């Protein structure tokens, strides 16, 4: 990210309490018991950072101040004139926009667009959408229930109010299709690099025993291509090896084929290693059309339906951490054993580097090893 | 470097716009043949490009209509037919607004 | 080898006349004025040879005898007993099928199938569909108005239900067919490119004179890597050069073999046409004026369209029955049509029925004059 | 009322049974009666020589006092009125 959040001041939100939280540029582990408005704070941040300030028309507040790292100040006030409420979003740059709450309510019931275009023009001419924040809700089981889905945003705004931001989160029943599509697409990518290597190596060939030994070693080196005819041309190459400059060209082509073979599947092998780091006595893999699922040391195969809520939380969180700015995670301790809660932040900090990772947990087991980042929330009741 | 599905779809969109501008297609009945006329000259013909387009995101690799898929053992023709079907499906969505833009053009 | 039709005897057809025609083994040029029953003979032959015996329930006749070349005789009689008509299809081998006329009429109005399956079993167990005859109708402009499958029902609606199956291509279908064949040939060339790449890769790996290099440079013509190969050629190792030359020669031979069927059809069309050439430049297929200007296949006159619809339906071809090929043609094309079609359609029985003797020039020994002996 | 064809044997048949030339004569001699300038394009379609040598004379009996412009590929239409032939050759540029 660039404009990291430094300090957010919420005054009289829901007419109950005032809250001012200072954030670092790094990890932000907010620890506090339920009812602290942590979820609200996350929705406020996700409705400020991602340019969706129109959702603030559905929120009851007095004064909301958001300060970034570079020095941009956003002051939001809810003032009503002649029985009609107007939200004033005043930036530190000089410009300020104001709009009626009822106009935004009418626009939302229209979606069931002038103000939407006005908000888009305001955030585009002021460049308020430089950093996009990803929202990980604490109700991802509900996203599994209506199995990224786009109607889930409307369902969650239906039963949690219209202040809720856009919901883009992957279900267990969508990541199976996503993984199958990515594996077949990577196999097709391997086949296209085979055909490009054939045409380029034809042109290059048209223009020692160690090179022959290297070709014999590289002939043996699942990762089989989709176009099996090229696997049969490779079988014929191995059969010919069993039976100068052009040999160097052949060796370079085989080495580039092996390197692209590793590089096409490296992203999914990283995700599989990230999953299998937690899991014990059970491996998630892509044994063979691609089949994706669990494997056991007995050699038995099993569908992804045997997985527990804990393992489902790990799948839905590690896939949505690899496929990534500012990352906001709500309740990562759900249905997890204490050791996985201990190692979850270290695994996600190993896979998500270079971004502002804000997490909100109720269990302190999540915040081991990062106790200096533990910002304790406290509601200052009005 | 490589050719993706979005470049092929933009080329097919440009060819459909050129066909509408030149042949003066006014309704969907003429556009049902104009979409094939634009699609069959924009499909790749170098094998590598085909696989690179099919290996990119945005286009699935399965036939929603099993009867549209030809009954042959040529895999590359199956993938080309999938490209043609997905291009027709995606261009039929934009056909109505392309017709409206052509009507507002004159 | 092939069961060609030798002699057809029609007795009291339409309760009007008797006709007995003897055919040669090839080029039966029937010449006669309008009202002599030529098409009444072509429809009978097309309803006998192609197994369409159900159409004989819609025909009023007394005795129809069909003799093939090998000696197979098929005798069809329409006899009515107790106000119900029965058609008796008696073969010379001993077997014979009979059926009611009203049952076949009810089956035909049902299509608008037990008897159809019985007829199919009868013609399959006797092997009557060894030779299939193609019918070129005299109303192909009506086929231009509407291979199309509804055209059979339309033509039987306005010509009666005795009329055989109509399978004839319109101009806008030979245009679609030519475009599909060009696209398929381009896809075939591209697949032969990738197959050539993989095999030549293997053969060059298997490998380990200047005239061969000069021949390979001369044979290079233009598909993108081959341009780079020609550019590199313009700027011990003999076996790999031989493999390169053989691969280039096989690529050129496959391009010629892919386009030979359409180059033959284009040459056959452009043989007649004089001040306009039909070609497939880049796919759009259409005319090519000597100025270099292009025009659609819609600019063609009725004459040239008859030549397009007859030369495509002769190239995409047994027994061929052509009815009135002299329609809307100038006299020189009438002179040369049989010689061009006999050069392009060899090995089949070509029966033509013409009103103008100009079609039968150079084949006057084949001119069989039909004559209806009115009862 | 019933319009059809009477054979000399006395049988009665509908108008479906006519051949191509008889259909051409029915469509051509009827519109000639219900008639100005008559522009006829290719009257020799599916007609033998004997009818082609007389069709123009019969239609001139049908059409009197009107300008007739016909276009033909066979010169058998042009017989009997051979002094009115206009050979045409386009001037290509
Ligand atoms: N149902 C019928 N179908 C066909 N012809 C019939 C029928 N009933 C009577 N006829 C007569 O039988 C003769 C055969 O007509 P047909 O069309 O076969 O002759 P044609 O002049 O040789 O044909 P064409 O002009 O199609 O080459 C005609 O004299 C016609 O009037």
């Amino acid at each position: 990210a660039i404009r990291t959040i430094s300090k957010i001041e919420l005054s009289k939100i829901h007419n109950r309490y005032n809250l001012t939280v200072d954030f670092f540029n790094d990890l932000n582990v907010i620890h506090g018991k339920n009812g602290a408005g942590k979820s609200t704070l996350i929705h406020v941040i996700a409705n400020i950072v991602n340019g969706d300030f129109i959702r603030f028309a559905f929120l009851i507040f007095e004064e909301i101040k958001a300060t970034y790292s570079d020095g941009l100040k956003i002051v939001i006030r809810r003032d009503k004139i002649d029985e009609q409420s107007f939200i004033s979003v005043t930036l530190s740059n000089g410009k300020y926009i104001k709009f009626a709450v009822g106009e935004a309510m009418a626009t939302v019931r229209e979606i069931e667009s002038m103000l939407a275009m006005d908000i888009d023009k305001f955030v585009k001419e002021n460049e308020l959408q430089k950093v996009r924040a990803s929202y990980f809700p604490a109700f991802r089981t509900m996203l599994e229930a209506w199995s990224y889905n786009r109607k889930a945003s409307a369902f969650a705004r239906e039963l949690f109010g219209q202040f809720l931001p856009s919901i883009n989160y992957p279900s267990p029943m969508e990541i199976e299709d996503r993984l199958r599509e990515e594996i077949r697409r990577a196999q097709l990518g391997i086949a296209a690099y085979e055909s490009r290597t054939f045409s380029e190596s034809f042109v290059k060939v048209f223009s020692t025993g160690e090179l022959l030994k290297e070709i014999e070693g590289l002939a043996i080196a699942i990762k089989n291509g989709y176009y099996a005819e090229y696997s049969k041309v490779y079988e014929e190459i191995r059969s010919l090896i069993n039976r100068s400059g052009a040999l160097v060209v052949y060796r370079d082509a085989l080495r580039d084929r092996q390197d692209y073979q590793e590089k096409a599947f490296s992203e999914i092998d990283n995700y599989m290693s990230s999953v299998n780091s937690f899991l014990e006595d059970k491996e998630m893999a892509y044994d063979f059309y691609p089949k994706v699922g669990l494997k056991f040391p007995d050699g038995s195969w099993s569908p992804i339906r045997v997985l527990s809520s804990g393992e489902r939380q790990l799948l839905t969180m590690l896939y949505a951490a690899s496929k990534m700015a500012i990352v906001l995670i709500d309740e990562p301790e759900i249905s997890l054993h204490i050791d996985w809660q201990e190692d979850l932040l270290k695994r996600m900090l190993s896979q998500l580097s270079g971004r502002q990772i804000i997490v909100c947990t109720h269990s302190p087991s999540i915040a081991t090893g990062y106790e200096d980042f533990m910002i304790n929330i406290s509601p200052e009741f009005i | 470097s490589n050719m993706t599905y979005n470049n092929v779809f933009d080329h097919a969109y440009e060819m459909l716009k050129e066909n509408i501008r030149y042949d003066d297609i006014r309704d969907t009945d003429d556009l049902h043949d104009a979409i094939h006329m634009a699609a069959d000259n924009a499909v790749p013909h170098y094998y590598a490009d085909i696989f690179s387009v099919m290996a990119s995101e945005g286009i699935d690799l399965e036939f929603e209509d099993s009867g549209l898929m030809p009954d042959t053992k040529d895999v590359i023709r199956i993938l080309q037919a999938r490209i043609y079907e997905q291009l027709t499906i995606d261009l039929w969505e934009d056909a109505e607004d392309l017709l409206n833009e052509y009507l507002e053009e004159v």
